[PDB]
């Protein structure tokens, strides 16, 4: 494409010097220039890779919610008429986020995941399936927005399945999915009990096998079971 | 205050 | 241009909402779209220009630094060859930047300057002047730095003058004027003595005027006034 | 630690 005359080991580094430089659009433009070589992803890519678009896709939602917090009170009873520029302006922010997801899902489909066969390669893709379509289900709200969310929830799903059968329950990987779909529970799908009692059994779960674990993967696994606590402490 | 997500 | 079909009116809401939004590069863009329409700026939309480029330029000169930094590493004695990659990302960086800064010294030229008669309008467009000089002159290395210098002392040197025969010493706008002309003579001009005695006698000067403002007035100056003494605390 | 422009 664009890094198509680039070697696919230059893009990697310079993915590592945008990220110490907090340039987030451009990392994720190298790491998607890296995927387009055709080659599978490492370990140390990969993370390279959701790193770079969720930070982009972080900064558009964080915005969006900002434009749309001031639209719905623009709708309020009583509010001025300011005309179209908020309803304008609002779609633009959307569309370019829509436009970020289509391009992360993209990639997934072509063509990460049918190369994908070791379970935390293929988990990993997954999970980033199921975020990219819950980016679309945050700001979907036509007659595709069912659709939206149920390819959220099947992907969601698959990486859930494979996870239990194939990565101890203190996987970072395995714990990271199931906060992810267990806000797709709270948040999308409005169903709060199945989003507490995931956060709860995948946390019981983790605890239980923590004594398996050396001091660096203790330190790795607790970080995220404590994002879990956080949302099951929010959420009770 | 936000739900965490990672 | 790209912003021609949309009303002035229009592109002002959108640079307040993206502001709000904290979505920088789109304030810039709105603003940029406002400034070509022709008219002369307000004083809320020279101060909407100036932040909406000052945020921008200066995420690229953070990461800029970065980066240099990492490649003056590389160049160092018994530092592994790392290749090209460094050198042509703070390449890609730096150039980036330079047409930002030419962008906005593009506006101010076509056609802010000309037509500001005011002493509040014209001193606030030649700081920004001096300003997008003194960004081009952090990274220049070639035979056009001294050149480049001297445009930023001449915009800073001509706006000081007209702030002093048409500004009290407490005025915002003479303050950070002054505030970033010292520092011009600090960091850029090799001149840390005049930066001192810059930032002293403006501190000094403002003090022995605050007597006459109101305390909303008082507050904005006092805000500047710190800065300087900041810097003098740094500096000395 | 950074001198102060605005
Ligand atoms: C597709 O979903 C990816 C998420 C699921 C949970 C988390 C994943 C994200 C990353 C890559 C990693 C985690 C943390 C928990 C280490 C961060 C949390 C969000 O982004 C990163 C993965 O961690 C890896 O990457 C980190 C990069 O940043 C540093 C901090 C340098 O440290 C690195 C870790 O040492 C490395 O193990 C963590 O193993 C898993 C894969
Ligand atoms: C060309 O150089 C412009 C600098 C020179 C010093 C400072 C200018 C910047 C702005 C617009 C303003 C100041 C502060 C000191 C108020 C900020 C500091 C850097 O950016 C802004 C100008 O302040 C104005 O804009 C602010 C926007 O943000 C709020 C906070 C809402 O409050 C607003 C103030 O009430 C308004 O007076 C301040 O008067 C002068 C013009
Ligand atoms: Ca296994
Ligand atoms: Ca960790
Ligand atoms: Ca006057
Ligand atoms: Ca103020
Ligand atoms: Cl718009
Ligand atoms: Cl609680
Ligand atoms: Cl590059
Ligand atoms: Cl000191
Ligand atoms: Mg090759
Ligand atoms: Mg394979
Ligand atoms: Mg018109
Ligand atoms: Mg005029």
């Amino acid at each position: 494409g664009a890094m198509g005359s680039m070697e696919r080991a230059s893009l990697i580094q310079k993915a590592k010097l945008a990220e110490q430089a907090e340039r987030y659009e451009d990392m994720a433009a190298f790491m998607k220039g890296a995927v387009e070589k055709g080659e599978e992803l490492s370990n140390e890519e990969r993370n390279l890779l959701s790193v770079a678009y969720k930070n982009v896709v972080g900064g558009q939602r964080a915005a969006w919610r900002v434009l749309s917090s001031i639209e719905q009170k623009s709708n309020e009873e009583g509010s001025e008429e300011k005309g179209p520029e908020v309803r304008e302006y609002r779609e633009k922010v959307e569309t370019e986020l829509q436009g970020v997801c289509d391009t992360v899902l993209g990639l997934l489909d072509s063509h990460l995941i049918k190369e994908a066969g070791d379970a935390e390669s293929r988990v990993f893709y997954l999970k980033m399936k199921g975020d990219y379509y819950r980016y679309l289900a945050e700001v979907a709200t036509g007659d595709d927005k069912k659709r939206i969310i149920d390819s959220a929830r099947s992907a969601y799903q698959e990486a859930m399945d494979i996870s239990k059968k194939e990565m101890p329950p203190t996987h970072p990987i395995r714990l990271g999915l199931a906060l992810n779909f267990s806000v797709f529970h709270y948040e999308i799908a409005n169903s709060p009990e199945e989003a507490i009692s995931l956060a709860k059994t995948t946390f019981d779960e983790a605890m239980a096998d923590l004594h398996t674990l050396s001091e660096d993967s203790y330190k790795d696994s607790t970080l995220i079971m404590q994002l879990l606590r956080d949302n099951l402490t929010l959420w009770t | 205050k936000r739900r965490k997500s990672v």
